[PDB]
């Protein structure tokens, strides 16, 4: 009868993701419990879904149109910060789970002169392609220090006048949750590159921190997508236990178990995956 | 009136002209005219949140400086 569950791959693809991350659900249930004794819907059908897919693990334990996923993750976390916002008006969930904040840098390199910005960021929107590659190489590509020229010069307050300039991004507070959502579709008119990057199991953003720090993270969960089209596919996630150590397999209505090392072969591109990944998730240990 | 940047689908930044009474439409179409992305296409992400179509710029606080990150839709089903 989950033949249905298809239809939302997407939706169940980061409802998968959410639940396997740490404190999540958590804080879901913190949030239900004060939504209860102030008598919204949102934090009231997660806690039932929570304990619906509980029930359900518990059960497997014992006795075995078309979106975006990461427009859905965005969506949901939204409106749960929001709810959080409004009862605070605990309450700092996605703040302290997917949110950090940047620090964006110009150089004019005419006078040298240097301007900041920070911004909050939920996730990192890295390319695959140029235009075997791997992780680092997409994250330098974001963070490390960009030459805008020509028809993109920068408009220099001190020179009052157009000059090239250096960008640089750099990472200041870091969330728990790392969201590395991968730019797998290009123009020229729009097709999705199915070639993956190298993804490692560790992952360390000191190469681009304001101050260096020690901490690494450690990838869990793998959103996915299936299709040669950007238009049209099916969304699939890889979930990590934290049993624990197995990587589970979310296929419509089958789980598969799978040893890391099984899944970290299938991630590569030298086997040319039919599932493109789409969105990494790291946190931090 | 300001200046704000884009990160583009392959990384690289790329500038606009903008007022901070612009609409999202009206930078989607800057984009567009510099990147050949129909503006239905595209998605413009300011400080984690989506920039929604049919407010300005104003409404986010986009300053000078501010970058927007340019994405696709990837649907699955
Ligand atoms: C068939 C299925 C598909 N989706 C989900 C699911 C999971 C989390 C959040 C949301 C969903 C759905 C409702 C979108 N759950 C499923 N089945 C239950 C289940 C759960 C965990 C395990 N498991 C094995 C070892 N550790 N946990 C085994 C079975
Ligand atoms: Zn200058």
């Amino acid at each position: 009868g989950l033949n249905n569950l298809g239809n939302t791959s997407y939706l169940n693809s980061i409802l998968q993701v959410l639940y396997f991350c740490p404190g999540f659900k958590s804080g879901v249930k913190h949030l239900f419990n004060i939504i209860s004794r102030k008598k919204y819907e949102l934090i009231c059908s997660l806690q039932s879904l929570i304990i619906s897919v509980e029930q359900l693990q518990a059960s497997f334990l014992l006795n075995p149109l078309q979106h975006d996923a990461q427009e859905v993750l965005q969506c949901i976390l939204g409106n749960i910060q929001e709810t959080c916002q409004l009862l605070k008006k605990g309450f700092e969930l996605v703040e302290k789970l997917f949110q950090g904040q940047l620090v964006l840098r110009t150089r004019c390199l005419e006078c040298e002169s240097l301007t900041e910005r920070r911004e909050d960021f939920q996730d990192i929107s890295v390319p695959v392609q140029e235009d075997m590659k791997t992780l680092r190489w997409a994250i330098s590509q974001f963070a490390s220090v960009e030459r805008i020229v020509g028809e993109d010069k920068y408009f220099c307050e001190n020179c009052h006048h157009y000059t090239e300039a250096e960008r640089s991004l750099l990472f200041d507070k870091m969330p728990e949750v790392i969201t590395i959502h991968l730019k797998c579709f290009a123009a020229s008119g729009l097709s999705k590159i199915n070639t993956p990057l190298l993804t490692p199991l560790k992952l360390s953003l000191e190469e681009w921190s304001t101050k260096p720090t020690n901490d690494s993270y450690g990838l869990f969960a793998v959103v996915m997508h299936s299709g040669i089209t950007i238009s049209s596919g099916h969304y699939t996630a890889s979930v990590k236990v934290t049993y624990e150590g197995k990587w589970l397999l979310f296929d419509d209505s089958e789980v598969k178990v799978t040893e890391e090392k099984d899944f970290l072969n299938s991630l590569s591109p030298s086997t040319s995956p039919t599932s493109t990944p789409y969105l990494l998730f790291y946190k931090k240990l | 009136s300001m200046q704000i940047f884009v990160k583009t689908l392959t990384g690289k930044t790329i500038t606009l002209e903008v007022e901070p009474s612009d609409t999202i439409e009206n930078v989607k179409a800057k984009i567009q005219d510099k990147e050949g992305i129909p503006p239905d296409q595209q998605r413009l992400i300011f400080a984690g949140k989506q920039l929604e179509d049919g407010r300005t710029l104003s409404d986010y606080n986009i300053q000078k400086e501010s970058t927007l990150h340019l994405v696709l839709r990837l649907r699955g089903g």
